[PDB]
RNA sequence: GAAACUGCGAAUGGCUCAUUAAAUCAGUUAUCGUUUAUUUGAUAGUUCCUUACAUGGUAUAACUGUGGUAAUUCUAGA
RNA sequence: AUUCAUAAUAACUUUUCGAAUCGCAUGGCCUUGUGCUGGCGAUGGUUCAUUCAAAUUUCUGCCCUAUCAACUUUCGAUGGUA
């Protein structure tokens, strides 16, 4: 019996598990005036300025110092990609709740700008994401989960074609999240991979389904 | 049915009694449904697949269950046969049902009682509420002096008065006062008020202290002290957790020193009789059964604690008796040695309570020597008390006892300072003297 | 009046809150707590009137109930909590710590504070006694009871207190030549060194103090508060450093 | 007057108008809580036994047990009493209330049936009204159903079938004082927290005595 | 009806003050509880704060201490003997503080016999006690001063009158007889 | 989530200036002479001590139902 | 400045207190028992400290009246003791 006749009041309680069970993933199902989609001098820089004005936290302030010194223009991004990426990953691994919304948001936008060159960071980008998600389990924060899985969904959305072409490796990368022993990890990670698979065309889909069924025989004992 | 039956037992007051007794005996009585069990058949398999969606799981389960039953048809024939056969177990409360009926119609029990006294003299096992309702019946009896076994009932009834639950004590006084005699008629209210918790201490100092108004008289005291003694025994068994209850126990012991010598000795006899020592003293020093239970150990512990307080309150005037105080104390300390030697160190709780028992008993012996000492003989028991001194102690007395004056060492020193008691030093090859050396 | 009062007029407020005389008829009466009525700053007067992070009482209550404000490490949801002197109020979503300390003009000055300095708090040892079961305790100037103190901590001292554990990291004795902050009367906000302690038995001990420009004033022991040794304060002093000028 | 009679065992009740001063005189000068005879009252009540349980006089002032005056009095009524319900904490109103001894001036006399006679009263003894609510504590369910301590309650709760429109529906009360894994967890936690408290205190006290001894040995 | 303000009094100069304000509950009084000897009965008055206060209306027994060797025993109170405020209280057998009552001896003498190996009347250096106390024991009743406030704590506690105490009170009793 | 029980508030606020001439009040002290809801900080293993703690007991409200009176924020019996 | 804080002894008490309460969670362990452990916080509870208060109180200070010069003390006015 989930809350179905709303109380007249305005501030309810909504424990953690309630929030997560109410949580879903799709942003295109979602919609709003996205800043990066709005202004176009560069997507990363757009989000970067909005967040510098909005977020006042130690980690993001440090990160903003370093990078605002570096990036101001798309050629500068393209030239200094590695330094920016290492900085983002350094802070994400710092795992600070107050700074993660801007850091993950900037990561998604960083891929959006850098698309077909982002693949050389792709693998350990994903490693860092999954580490963050397990640590988030430790320090429960439904907001953290919302941000992290939306970063994954956005990365898939921006790198649709290449990931689709090399689909099965993505499934191998996500299988820790996919078979993870937590209902909502299974639920969300599968929703992201769901977007990607629905995008995929027929032939790679056949290869994918074969590979995943043989993985199922691999984890025959596992049910998750 | 409870509102009907008390009008028709009159029409039949024999079959109703038979049914009542049948139920009383009934739950303790064994019930068996050892039905016919055929040979087992291992016919079973994963007939269908296993899915996650719940209602599919459910229907698959129903089908698999039916399939399993049919594959193992034979035993399942038996099982379905049983379930349609139905039960024959009387619910366990049926004894309380019958007892409540018995309460409803007391005079029938007062009539027969022949099949009831076996329960009392077996001391029931039964549940506390059932015991209580049965004692309520016994209070409801009218001609109680003329029951089947009046005096054996009376003894068990005194024991129930000696019990510790104050409600059980109230019921036992109700029965013992259903027994009619003018002295207890005179002291009815006094005893009932003594049981009542609030008026307890005021009552003690009211009519128990000697040479006062409303004091008990001589013939009266002879006939009533056993009741008073059992009541005080329960009051003492109150365990001392709070300041108020500590004061309660202390008040009981501190009114003790005014009764009389035989009465005090009899009170201590109560303590020992709840305890036991004819094991050794029908043997010599050898335990018949390895009854090393916490049960008997805490029994001994309560006995020695009651004795320690008794000494501390009567420390020169109290009587000593070999068959009521001296011997059971010795049994206690001997048992402590025995258990401590016999069982390993895995039994922490037993071991700790045994050590505490040994401490308390030795302190008690030291005390009693200090406190009566020369005032009566020991020759009858010198050998035995020396024995229980010296089995474990003289071996390592010097090694163990050197930091503070121990109770045992104080015992030895009293022996030495008193001349007529040189007999222990004498009694061994001066093992005690050499230990001191 | 037949019981405690629950209201505070606006003219009757403590003056150092700088409350305008027309915006309303009532002022936030500070709830009972660590600091006395008249020398405390409630969280609404701090979050709305000083920080300007709010515009209403209902905005201030929204902030508190959303659980942002911690007064000495613990989360406070009472909107008239009497935050007092030498207090540490942290707003994490803004990444700020505030030591509440007096400005030269008398008023509470916001003092922005870093994390390693927000980690602790000074307290004026004010009553040393022997508690039940024989454990001795100190009572500081904001209610705090601290057991098992150093035996050499005497009344009128300072103890630097680790907030994360409610414990005493160390202390400072009330001797001549220490640095002194002043918290009452005409000179409050004035930091100087303690020259003399003229002590009267049965009356009020006065203290003679000398600020860095060698200007001397006389206050009461009730109003002296020892901060640190000469030239090194244990806390970070607000600007101007308690020098009254022309 | 009017006789408001009730059979508690069926819990039924009716009112009968009464006119004959003969049986009214049967009633006079008896008090609330005495006993009467249905024979002496009338023929239909043959063999019945009533106890005088209450009533109100012609102006509505009810009978109060305790006041032994067959008239009306002014009583300073206190918190936990009958014929008055306090409106406020610690409030005592002085109310007018009618005495206990029965007289003529009583308008409604209220009786309960103690011993059923030999004849059938129409609405009282024929019919009966079932209980509104069944047990709610664990042990009260157990007592109502005579259950053995082994058996669990949540299979024996009393549900109620209500219906709205076409959808039927069932209700069951929450069994207050049921023994639950949550309660076991809470008890376990209380014990652990006491242990932890005492250990912390002993550690601090040993540390302080350490500091003090070091000082005295300096 | 019992109130204890100082504004209904004449001033120090002997002036008379006109009433200043209605009487107040934070200066009330209450009816004295004349404690008498008999079966125990103790009302409990509720006092400012939530506190309690056990008025003793009748009290029989008591807790009395022998100071000289330092023990305490619960005894019975026989009757009031002397009272330094009202011989009327003595007449009416009213227990209050500072009263002199005759108490039962038996618990004390039993402790004495059992602790000092010697009877009373008819380590001996320690066993030696005062002549007057010995005489009272021979009689069976002791003189003891009630030293608590039965209207404030519902108790009669007391001490047994030793040397100078007892001398003074025996003179007072004998002179007043 | 109505009703009702339980907890809390209702002792504040607002209004008037009748009384009151060392009274009030003002500044200044004392409580080593006392109560204090609340807030805030600390703070309560007692292992044992002779014959359910997987958690005792009975009531009562609202409610169902029978009624009274010219009438009230009246209320009786079950 | 204390018969202070605090500690100790012996008793006493119609005698208190020493958690039978509630929310969200579902982790750790294994002798696989529906066993053993455990997280965040609501409420309450004794004794001190604090805070919001309160009650009493020290010193000094009031307008017109001497054609009001004696006042207060049974009926408390001043002091002592209980």
């Amino acid at each position: 019996q989930r809350q179905t006749t709303k109380s007249s009041k305005r501030y309810r309680y909504s424990s953690f598990k309630a929030r997560i069970d109410d949580l879903k993933i799709e942003p295109a199902r979602n919609l709003e005036k996205r800043v990066h989609d709005y202004v176009e001098s560069s997507h990363f820089l757009a989000s970067f300025d909005q967040w510098k004005e909005i977020n006042l936290s130690a980690k993001f302030t440090e990160f903003a110092a370093e990078i605002e010194h570096d990036v101001q223009t798309l050629p500068q991004i393209l030239y200094h990609d590695k330094k920016i990426f290492n900085s983002l990953v350094s802070f994400i691994n710092f795992h600070d709740e107050f700074s993660l919304q801007p850091l993950l948001d900037l990561l998604a936008q960083f891929c959006h700008d850098l698309g077909p060159d982002f693949l050389k960071f792709y693998e350990e980008a994903i490693k860092t994401l999954i580490n963050l998600l397990d640590a988030a389990i430790e320090f429960e924060s439904s907001n953290v989960f919302e941000w992290g899985f939306n970063c994954l969904a956005y990365i898939f959305k921006y790198l649709s074609k290449f990931l689709v072409k090399k689909l099965v490796l993505t499934c191998d990368l996500l299988i820790p999240l996919l078979s993870h022993s937590k209902e909502y990890l299974s639920r969300f990670s599968a929703e992201a991979l769901s977007f990607l698979v629905r995008k995929c065309p027929v032939s790679n889909l056949r290869e994918f389904v074969r590979s995943v069924f043989e993985k199922l025989e691999g984890d025959d004992e596992q049910t998750n | 049915v409870f509102d009907t039956l008390p009008n028709v037992y009159t029409k039949d007051e024999a079959l109703v009694w038979k049914l009542v007794l049948s139920f009383i005996k009934l739950p303790d009585e064994n019930q068996n449904l050892d039905y016919y069990q055929p040979l087992l058949e291992d016919g079973a398999n994963k007939v269908l697949w296993d899915s996650s969606v719940v209602r599919l799981r459910d229907t698959i389960d129903t089908f698999s269950h039916i399939w399993s039953k049919y594959s193992t048809q034979n035993t399942s024939i038996i099982s379905t046969t049983i379930e349609r056969r139905g039960n024959t177990t009387y619910p366990i409360l049926i004894r309380n049902q019958a007892l409540k009926v018995m309460l409803s119609i007391p005079q029938v029990a007062e009539n027969h009682f022949v099949d009831i006294a076996p329960f009392v003299y077996n001391d029931f096992s039964w549940t506390e509420v059932d015991r209580n309702v049965f004692l309520k019946t016994l209070s409801k009896f009218k001609n109680i002096k003329n029951v089947y076994s009046a005096t054996e009932l009376h003894d068990h009834l005194m024991v129930l008065l000696g019990s510790r639950n104050t409600d059980v004590q109230k019921l036992a006084l109700d029965a013992l006062l259903a027994y009619k005699n003018p002295t207890l008629n005179k002291y009815r209210d006094n005893l009932k008020n003594l049981l009542d918790d609030t008026l307890f201490k005021d009552e003690i100092t009211t009519f128990l202290t000697e040479n006062g108004s409303q004091s008990i008289k001589a013939e009266d005291e002879k006939v009533v002290m056993p009741y008073v003694l059992r009541i005080f025994f329960g009051r003492a068994q109150v365990p001392p957790t709070s300041g108020q209850k500590r004061s309660r126990k202390i008040a009981v012991i501190s009114v003790l020193p005014n009764f009389k010598k035989p009465y005090i000795n009899d009170f201590l006899s109560l303590a020992s009789e709840r305890l036991d020592y004819n094991y050794f003293f029908g043997n010599s020093h050898q335990i018949n059964s390895s009854k090393a239970t916490l049960k008997t150990i805490r029994r001994m512990t309560g006995f020695v604690n009651i004795v320690n307080s008794t000494l501390s309150v009567l420390r020169t005037n109290f009587p000593l008796h070999t068959n009521s105080v001296l011997q059971p104390l010795i049994y206690s300390i001997a048992m402590a040695y025995y258990v401590l030697d016999t069982e390993s160190t895995e039994e922490v709780h037993l071991r700790k309570m045994a050590s505490n028992l040994r401490q308390q008993g030795l302190k008690c012996l030291s005390s009693v020597f200090e406190f009566v000492g020369n005032t009566f003989d020991w020759s009858t028991s010198m050998e035995d008390i020396y024995a229980v001194v010296v089995k474990p102690r003289i071996s390592h007395f010097s090694d163990e006892n050197l930091q503070q004056p121990s109770s045992l060492l104080r015992l030895f020193l009293y022996w030495a300072h008193n001349p007529s008691l040189y007999q222990f030093l004498y009694y061994d090859e001066f093992a005690t003297a050499t230990a001191l050396m | 009046a037949r019981g405690p009062k629950k209201h505070l007029k606006r003219l009757a407020a403590p003056h150092h809150w700088l409350l305008d005389k027309l915006s309303g008829c009532y002022a936030p009466r500070p709830s009972a707590g660590p600091h006395k009525l008249r020398e405390s700053l409630p969280l609404i007067v701090f979050l709305r009137n000083r920080l300007k992070y709010a515009l209403n009482g209902r905005e201030v209550k929204a902030i508190l109930m959303q659980r942002h404000v911690k007064v000495d490490g613990k989360v406070r949801t009472d909107t008239t909590y009497p935050a007092g002197f030498m207090d540490v109020i942290t707003l994490d979503a803004t990444n700020e710590n505030f030591r509440l300390v007096y400005d030269v003009k008398g008023r509470f000055a916001v003092h922005r504070i870093t994390d390693e300095e927000a980690s602790y708090k000074l307290g004026k040892v004010k009553k040393v006694q022997l508690g039940k079961k024989g454990v001795p305790y100190v009572v500081t100037h904001d209610g705090r009871t601290i057991r098992y103190p150093d035996p050499n901590i005497k009344v009128n001292d300072t103890v630097k207190i680790d907030l994360a554990s409610g414990k005493i990291t160390d202390f400072i004795k009330f001797d001549a030549g220490k640095l002194v902050y002043v918290t009452g009367g005409r000179n409050l906000g004035r930091i100087g060194t303690i020259v003399h302690k003229e002590r009267h038995d049965g009356g009020f001990d006065l203290v003679h103090i000398k600020d860095s420009l060698d200007n001397t004033f006389v206050t009461r022991l009730n109003n002296v508060f020892v901060i640190g040794e000469q030239g090194k304060p244990y806390i970070s002093l607000p600007k101007g450093k308690g020098i009254k000028l022309s | 007057m009017k006789l408001n009679i009730s059979y508690p065992v069926n819990g039924s009740q009716k009112t009968f108008e009464i006119d004959d001063e003969h049986r009214i005189r049967v009633f006079f000068d008896k008090r609330i809580g005495q006993e009467v005879d249905g024979e002496a009252v009338g023929d239909e009540f043959k063999g019945y036994v009533f106890k005088i349980s209450g009533g109100n006089d012609k102006q509505g002032f009810p009978m109060k047990q305790g006041v032994l005056l067959p008239t009306r009095i002014k009583l300073l009524l206190t918190k936990n009493v009958s014929c008055y319900r306090p409106r406020r904490d610690g409030e005592r109103k002085r109310k007018s209330v009618r005495g206990a001894i029965v007289g003529p001036d009583l308008a409604v006399l209220a009786l309960v049936i103690v011993k059923k006679g030999e004849q059938e009263l129409e609405g009282l003894t024929d019919t009966t009204v079932p209980k509104r609510l069944g047990p709610k504590r664990a042990n009260n369910i157990r007592k109502f159903f005579g259950l053995s301590k082994e058996d669990d309650v949540r299979d024996f709760v009393i549900r109620r079938e209500v219906t709205k429109g076409e959808k039927t529906y069932t209700k069951a009360p929450k069994i207050q004082r049921l023994v639950t894994p949550q309660r076991l967890q809470r008890k376990r936690h209380q014990r652990a927290l006491k242990v932890r408290n005492a250990q912390a205190q002993r550690e601090a006290a040993a540390e302080y005595a350490q500091l003090l001894a070091k000082r005295l040995s300096e | 009806g019992i109130s204890r303000d100082s504004r209904h009094k004449r001033s120090a100069t002997g002036a008379k003050r006109a009433q200043f304000r209605k009487k107040r509950k934070f200066e009330l009084g209450r009816q004295p509880a004349n404690t008498k000897i008999g079966a125990k009965r103790i009302h409990s008055v509720r006092t400012r704060g939530g506190n309690k206060k056990y008025r003793a209306l009748r009290i029989e027994t008591g807790n009395f201490s022998w100071a000289s060797e330092g023990i305490s025993k619960k005894t019975r109170i026989a009757g009031v003997v002397y009272h330094p405020s009202n011989n009327e209280l003595v007449r009416t057998n009213t227990l209050t503080k500072a009263a002199i009552v005759q108490i039962d001896a038996t618990p004390f003498r039993q402790w004495f016999e059992a602790h000092y190996g010697q009877t009373l009347g008819k380590r001996a250096a320690s066993a030696k006690i005062e002549s007057s106390v010995e005489s009272q024991f021979s009689a069976g009743r002791l003189y003891a001063c009630i030293s608590s406030r039965p209207g404030q704590s519902g108790r009669c506690d007391g001490y047994i009158l030793e040397g100078e105490e007892l001398a003074f009170y025996l003179r007072r009793l004998t002179a007043k007889k």
